[PDB]
C-alpha cells in the first residue's frame, strides 16, 4: 500500500497544479468563446431590429 | 521485480486468447466517449450559448476540419473529417485516464494497475493503425480506380524511385502503430519504475512525470488524427 | 557456463545501443524542429497558431523512430528473440 | 512473454472502435457541422441586415 | 558455451547497431526537412499546401533507409543468418 | 568458470552507460540548438521575449524529458537489470 | 568450441557497423537535400520543376554510397569471408 | 576470473560511456548557443546586457545534463551497483 | 581456439567500423554539398552551369575518403593483416 | 588468471572512451563558436576587440568541460576504481 | 590461447576505430567547406578564384587530421605496438 | 593467457577510440571554421586579412585538442599505463 499511498500523493500534487495553474486559464478561454457567441447573438438580434425600424420607417416614408 | 507483460483477466475463446485488461480498458474509454457524445446530442443548442462540452466538440471539428481542407478538400472527402475526429479523442482519452490514481501493490512489492492505457497493448495500437491503413487505401482505390490506384503509389512522385515508395507505403501502418504504442509503453514502465522508490519519494517524480504524461498523450493524439488525416489527402489526390 | 546468461549480456548491450540511438535522434530533430518554430515564432511573433502544426507534424515524424526503437528495446530485454 | 506478438485482441478491440465511431459519425460531427454552418449564415446574415438597413434607410431619406 | 549462444548474442548486437543508426540518421532527417517545412510555412503562408508534396517526398527517401535498416535487423535477430 | 550473474551485470552497466551517452548528447544537442533559436529571436525582437519562452520550453520539454526518459531505463538496467539469475 | 561461432558473431557485428553508418549517412544526407529542397521551392515556386534536376543527383550520391554498403552487409553476412 | 572483476569491468566502460556521451553533448550544446550570443553581441552591440539571461538559461539546460551524467558516473565506478 | 578465429573476428569487426564511419562522412558530406548546389541553384537558374564545376570538386574530396576506407575495409577482410 | 587484467582492460577501453567523447565535443563546440566569431567580424570588423570577451565565455565553458573529461581519464587509468 | 590472436585482434580493432573517426571527420568537413565555396561561388561569381585559396587552407587542415589518422592506423596494424 | 595480452588489446582499443574522436572532432570544427572563413571573404574581400586572425585563434584551439589526443594515445599504445 506505501507505493498506492505514493501514487495518491502524486495525484493530489497533479490536481494542485491543475486547479492553480490550468483551471483559471482554460476556464476564461471557455468564458470568452462563451461571451463571443452572446455577443453574435445579440448582434444578430439588434441587426434584425435595425431593419424591422428601417422598413417601419420607409414605410412611413 | 519491474514485472512487465503480465496482461490480466485474460480469457480464451474460439481459440484465440485476449487480454481482458486491454478489453476493459478499451471499454471504459468508448463509454466515455459515448457519454460525452449523447450528452452533447442532447444538449446542443445552435441559438443559446453554448456549453463546455459543445465547445469542446466544435473545437475539434474546426481544428480537424480546417486541417482536411488544407489538406484536401472538405468537400472531395467528408469522411475523413469523422474518422479523424473519432481517433483524436479516443487516443486522448486513452491517453489521460490513466492519471486516476489507480496503482497499488499487488501483494508481491510490484506495482499493478487497476486500469492501463490500451495503447501499452499492442493490440489497440495495431487494429487503429490498420483499420486507418485499409480506409485510406480503399479511398484511394475509390479515386483512382482499382487498377490504378496500386500503379500511383508504386509511382510515387516520380518513377525512377518506385522501390522507395512500396517501403514508404509499408512503413505508413507501422509507423502510425509503434510510435503511439511506445509513447504510452514507456509511460507503463515509468511509472512502474517509480514505484521502487520509498513512498515519501515516490510522490514528486510520478507526479512530474504523469503531468508530462499528460502532455505527451495529447501530443500523441493530435498527431495520429493528423497523420491520418494527411495520409488520407495523399491517397485521394489525382 | 550459462548460454542464457550470455544471450541476455547481448541482447542488453543491443537494447542500449538501440535507445542510445533513439534518444540522439529524437534529441536533436526536436531541436532543430524547435529551433525551426522559435525562429519563425521570432520573425512574426502572432503566427504561432499557424506554425503549430507543422511543428508537431515533425515531431511526430521524428519521434517515430525514437520510439519505435524503444519499444524494440523493450522487447529485446524483456522478450529477447533467440533466448533458449 | 512476447508482449509484442499481436493476439486475438486485435479483433475484439477494433470492434469497440468502430462502434465508437459509429456515435462520432452519426450524433456528434453532422450536429456539430450544422451548427458552425448555421452560425456562420447568421454571421453573414447580421452583416447582410446592417448593410440593408443603411440602404434602406438612404432610401427613404431619399423617397 | 554452445555456439547458438555465441551467434545470437552477435546478432542482437549487430541488430541493436542496426537500429540505433537508422533512428539516428530517420531521426536527424525528419528534423531537418521539418525545419525547412517550418520556415517556409512562417515565411509564406500559402505555400504550406505546395510545400508538402516536396517535403513528404524527401521524408520518402528519409524513412526508406531506416525501415529498410529495420528489415535487416529482423533478419538479425529471427532469422540470424549462419544460425546453428 | 565465472558466475553468469557477473555477465548479466556486466552487459546491464554497458548498456546503461550507452543508453546514458546518447541520451546526454541527444539532450545536449536538442537544448543548444533550442537556445541558439532563441537567443537570436531575443536578439531580433526583445519585445517578443516572453512570447518566445512558450515554444521554446516546448522543445526542451520534448527534449529534457526525453533525456529522462532514458534515465529510468538506465535505473531499470542497473538495479532492475532484466533476464536476472 | 566452433571457431565458426566467433567468426559468425564478428560478421554479424561488422554487418551491423556497416548498416548503422550506412543509415546514419543517408538519414542525415537525404534530410539535408531535402531541406534545400524545400526552401528552394518555397522561395521560388515557378522553380519546383527545376530544383529537381540537381536534387536527384545529390540524392544518388547520399544513397549510392549507402546502398553500396547494403550490399557490403550481405558480403559480411551470407558469404562471410575468411569463413573455416 | 572473479565475477567482481567483470563487474568493475563493465562498470568502468559504462562510466566512460556515459563522461563520453555527456562530454559531447555538452560542448557541441554549449558551442552552438555561444554562436547564437556572439552573433547576437555582433549585430546589435548594445543587446548584450539582455541576451546573457536566455544564454544562462540554455547553459543551465545544458550543463545540467553534464552534471546529472557526471553524478551517474560516481554511481557507476566509485559505487558499482551489484558488485559484490 | 583457432586464432585464426579471434583474428578474423576482431578484422570483420574493423571492417564494419571502417565502412560504417566512411558511410556516414560520405552521407553527410555529399548531403550538405547538394544543399549548397540546390541553393545556389534556386537563387539563379543561369548559375547551374558553373555551379556543378566546384560542387564537384567536394564531392571529389568526399567519395574519394569514402573509397580509400572501402579499400582498406578490403585489406582488412579479403587479407587480414598479421592473419597468423 | 589475473582479474586485475581485465579490470585494468576495462578501464582503458573507459578512459579512451571518455577522451573520445571530449574531443569530439571539444572539436565541434570550437568550430561553431569560432564560426560565429569569424562571421561576426567578417559582418562588421571592428567589433572584434569586443567580441572576444563573449567568445572566451563560450570556449571557456567547452574546453572546461573536455578539460573535465581529462582528469577522470587519468582517475580511471592511473588510479582505476575498483582495483584490486 | 596464442597471445597473437588478442593482440592482433584488438589492433584491427582499434585501427578500424580510427579509420572510421577519421573518414567521417573528413567527409563532413569537406562538405562543410565545399557549401561554403558552392554559396560564395553562386552569390559572387567573379569570386570563384578568390575563393579557391581559403577553401583549400581549409580543405588542407581537414585532410591533414585524416591522413595523420590513416598514418596511425598503419602503425596499430603493420606494425602493432606491443606485439609478441 | 598472457594478461599483458588483454592489457595490450585494451590499450589499443582505447587509444582507437581516442583517435576516432580527435579526427572528427578536429575534421568537423575545421570544416565549420573554413565555412565561416569562407563565407566571411567572399562577403568582404578587403577584410580577408583581419579574418586570418580569428579563423587561427579557433583552429588552434581545436587542433590542439586532437594534438592532445595524439599525445595520451601514445602513452596508451606504447607507455600503456598498468602493465603488469
Amino acid at each position: 500500500m506505501s507505493i498506492f499511498i505514493g501514487q495518491l500523493i502524486g495525484f493530489a500534487v497533479i490536481a494542485f497544479i491543475i486547479v492553480k495553474w490550468v483551471v483559471p486559464p482554460v476556464r476564461t478561454l471557455m468564458r470568452n468563446q462563451q461571451e463571443a457567441v452572446r455577443a453574435a447573438l445579440a448582434e444578430s438580434a439588434e441587426a434584425a431590429k435595425k431593419l424591422a425600424d428601417a422598413d417601419a420607417m420607409h414605410a412611413k416614408a | 521485480a519491474i514485472h512487465v507483460g503480465h496482461h490480466t483477466l485474460v480469457f480464451e475463446l474460439f481459440g484465440m486468447t485476449f487480454n481482458g485488461d486491454t478489453i476493459l480498458a478499451t471499454a471504459v474509454t468508448a463509454v466515455i466517449v459515448i457519454a460525452l457524445a449523447f450528452y452533447l446530442r442532447a444538449k446542443v443548442t445552435s441559438t443559446g450559448v453554448p456549453s463546455g462540452v459543445q465547445l469542446f466538440w466544435e473545437a475539434l471539428t474546426i481544428q480537424m476540419r480546417q486541417q482536411i481542407e488544407g489538406s484536401i478538400g472538405m468537400k472531395i472527402a467528408p469522411f475523413v473529417l469523422p474518422l479523424s475526429v473519432t481517433i483524436f479523442v479516443f487516443i486522448l482519452i486513452s491517453n489521460w485516464l490513466a492519471v486516476l490514481p489507480l496503482q497499488y501493490g499487488g501483494a508481491d512489492g510490484a506495482a499493478a494497475e487497476l486500469y492501463k492505457a490500451p495503447a501499452s497493448d499492442i493490440n489497440f495500437v495495431l487494429a487503429l493503425a490498420l483499420f486507418v491503413f485499409v480506409c485510406y487505401h480503399a479511398a484511394g482505390i475509390w479515386r483512382r480506380g482499382i487498377v490504378g490506384h496500386p500503379i500511383k503509389v508504386v509511382k510515387g512522385h516520380v518513377a525512377f524511385l518506385a522501390p522507395i515508395n512500396i517501403v514508404e507505403e509499408l512503413a505508413k501502418p507501422i509507423s502510425l502503430a509503434l510510435r503511439l504504442f511506445g509513447n504510452i509503453f514507456a509511460g507503463g514502465i515509468l511509472v512502474a519504475l517509480i514505484a521502487m522508490f520509498p513512498w515519501y519519494i515516490q510522490w514528486f517524480p510520478n507526479a512530474v512525470w504523469k503531468t508530462f504524461d499528460l502532455f505527451v498523450g495529447l501530443i500523441q493524439a493530435f498527431i495520429f488524427s493528423l497523420l491520418t488525416i494527411l495520409y488520407f489527402s495523399q491517397s485521394m489526390e489525382l | 557456463l550459462d548460454p542464457n546468461a550470455i544471450i541476455t549480456a547481448g541482447a542488453l548491450i543491443g537494447g542500449g545501443l538501440i535507445m542510445g540511438g533513439g534518444a540522439i535522434g529524437a534529441g536533436i530533430g526536436d531541436g532543430i524542429a524547435g529551433n525551426a518554430l522559435i525562429s519563425g515564432i521570432a520573425r512574426q511573433p502572432e503566427a504561432q497558431g499557424r506554425l503549430f502544426t507543422p511543428f508537431f507534424i515533425t515531431v511526430g515524424l521524428v519521434e517515430a523512430a525514437y520510439f519505435i526503437n524503444l519499444a524494440f528495446m523493450a522487447l529485446f530485454v524483456f522478450a529477447t528473440p533467440g533466448l533458449q | 512473454s512476447n508482449f509484442l506478438i499481436p493476439n486475438g485482441t486485435f479483433f475484439a478491440v477494433l470492434i469497440i472502435f468502430l462502434i465508437v465511431l459509429g456515435v462520432i459519425s452519426k450524433w456528434v460531427v453532422p450536429p456539430i457541422s450544422k451548427v458552425l454552418a448555421e452560425r456562420e449564415a447568421m454571421l453573414a446574415k447580421t452583416a447582410a441586415d446592417n448593410r440593408k438597413s443603411a440602404e434602406q434607410v438612404a432610401a427613404a431619406q431619399a423617397d
